């Protein structure tokens, strides 16, 4: 399947 | 006035840098940093940068330069729709799995680009920006923004203006999210991004590494939320050139695109170089052009992406975990849990399925029930490890009365959590069917009535299991191994 998916706006910690 | 900002934003950076003052004093807390955040942006002149023309009077330079850089840019047109704001419309038809969108490297903003633009001698010496990319590229974004000759200027000047996240609420707004869950996460991110800007603006103005920078002569608190909603918004992870590690990046044209459900159907193409979409379906002519974000719940959403998603197929709500340490069989647990590469406490989740637990949290149930003949099973001799791989199988459970004691457990805590909300799923509807609302308001309201209506289903799945357990324990019926 997709090697490198991209995941629109994906989830990241701010602090 | 320039010494009353600073003034104002030490006062900040103390009240945001101080420890929690609880759970029972956040509603307090988050209205003092509101009331101290309002101050600064009326005196402040909003975004420091602005353009004279509309939104749409700059899709037709976004679609030139991706063009010149060799991204796709037929097939589709910019509209202004109503529910999701501007996205992508066929103006062919598309056949699902057909690649009709690729942006190259080029066109990106990530936090390579950010080190080698005018950022860059800043970014050398804060660990803030070398900790976190996400920061990096808001700051980035700002100063490209207010760099009229930036090759990134056709796609900033079709961003969006402001957005949905909970950032721009109104304080009544965020108070129907009183007692729920999300409201925590909305507390932290109100929290950290006035900590965020406080910081920043000192830092600017006191390192020279930022002399270069647009900021230096102007940082308002505009600025920095609609940078980092921006870019929480719309942010993406891809492999560096080299292939070897994970960046994060601004993909221009293609995060146009509105969510529905689905699967991904976008991808990175190192060879090549390029983001590539392919259909997630059939697009007619007319039609918009949807993509799948990916499998984020509603709180997710909202909180970071600005918007509530009806029939969200994978909404979940949180919940914490953890063995006792007054269990006087707490060694024996937690030893069994690590040989499972399950913590001894954590946060899972509770899904909008059947069963509504993943296969860790049936395994940390299954041991959170277990006798201590049970426990001494997982632990000692040739089969142990064998129980262990099959702890989160709902095929092959550790005994009937495990199975009625673990689902008994959840059915109560549940059921205990639902009492804990402020309203009920009837109240929360009949304010849908009977006030006239604002989309924000909506998607707090929304999002509260989400969190009990995934426990209410979790309670009925629950007492469901504990009744087909039950009956294989009055039958005796076979385990199955
Ligand atoms: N299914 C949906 N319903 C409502 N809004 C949506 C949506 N999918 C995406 N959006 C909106 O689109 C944003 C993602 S970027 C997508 C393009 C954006 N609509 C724009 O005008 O620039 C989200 O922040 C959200 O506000």
């Amino acid at each position: 399947t997709l090697k490198y998916p991209i995941e629109h706006g994906i989830v990241t910690n701010w602090d | 006035s320039p010494k009353e900002i600073l003034n104002l934003t030490s006062e900040l950076l103390q009240k945001c840098s101080s420890p929690a003052p609880g759970p029972g004093k956040e509603w307090e807390e988050y209205v003092q940093i509101r009331t101290l955040v309002e101050k600064i942006r009326k005196k402040q002149k909003g975004l420091s940068v602005t353009f004279d023309g509309k939104r749409e009077d700059y899709f037709p330079d976004l679609m030139k330069w991706a063009s010149e850089n060799g991204a796709s840019v037929e097939g589709f047109e910019m509209v202004n729709f109503k529910e999701e704001g501007f996205g992508l419309r066929a103006t062919r038809d598309i056949k699902a799995e057909e690649l009709f969108l690729w942006v190259p490297r080029k066109l990106l903003m990530t936090v390579e680009s950010a080190k080698n633009s005018v950022l860059g001698p800043l970014y050398s010496q804060d660990r803030i920006l070398q900790a976190m990319g996400n920061i990096a590229l808001a700051f980035h974004l700002l100063c490209e923004r207010a760099s009229p000759n930036s090759f990134w200027q056709p796609y900033i000047q079709t961003l969006p203006s402001e957005y949905d996240t909970p950032l721009y609420f109104e304080e009544d707004e965020v108070r129907y999210l009183q007692s729920t869950q999300a409201i925590h996460d909305v507390f932290s991110q109100y929290k950290n991004t006035a900590r965020q800007y406080a910081y920043f603006y000192k830092v600017i103005q006191t390192h020279p590494h930022a002399n270069k920078l647009p900021l230096k002569d102007s940082f308002t608190y505009e600025d920095y939320r609609w940078a980092v909603s921006s870019v929480m918004t719309r942010q993406n992870q891809i492999p560096t050139e080299d292939g070897s590690r994970v960046t994060l990046a601004l993909i221009p044209l293609w995060d146009m695109c509105n969510h529905t459900n689905g699967l991904i159907t976008t991808g990175y193409n190192l060879e090549d170089d390029r983001c590539e979409c392919v259909a997630l379906q059939d697009f007619r002519a007319g039609e918009q052009i949807y993509i799948f974000y990916g499998t984020r719940s509603n709180a997710e959403f909202v909180i970071h992406s600005g918007f509530f998603f009806d029939n969200n197929s994978h909404d979940r709500v949180k919940i914490k975990l953890g063995v006792s340490k007054s269990d006087r069989l707490y060694a024996m647990k937690a030893e069994v849990l690590a040989r499972a590469g399950i913590p001894t406490s954590s946060v899972f989740a509770l899904h909008f399925t059947e069963p509504p637990i993943s296969a860790q949290l049936l395994a940390f149930l299954r041991v959170f029930c277990m006798t201590e003949e049970e426990l001494k099973e997982h632990l000692l001799g040739d089969s142990a490890i064998d129980r262990i791989f099959t702890l989160g199988n709902s095929e092959f459970p550790v005994s009937w009365d495990n199975e009625v004691k673990l689902w008994t457990f959840l059915e109560d805590r549940a059921s205990l959590l639902l009492k804990t909300y402020k309203t009920t799923i009837e109240e929360d509807k009949s304010v849908l069917k009977n006030h006239d609302l604002s989309v924000r308001a909506k998607m707090a309201i929304k999002l509260r009535l989400g969190e009990k209506e995934i426990l209410e289903k979790a309670v009925k799945s629950a007492a469901v299991n504990r009744e087909y357990y039950r009956q294989q324990m009055e039958e005796k019926a076979p385990l199955p191994k």
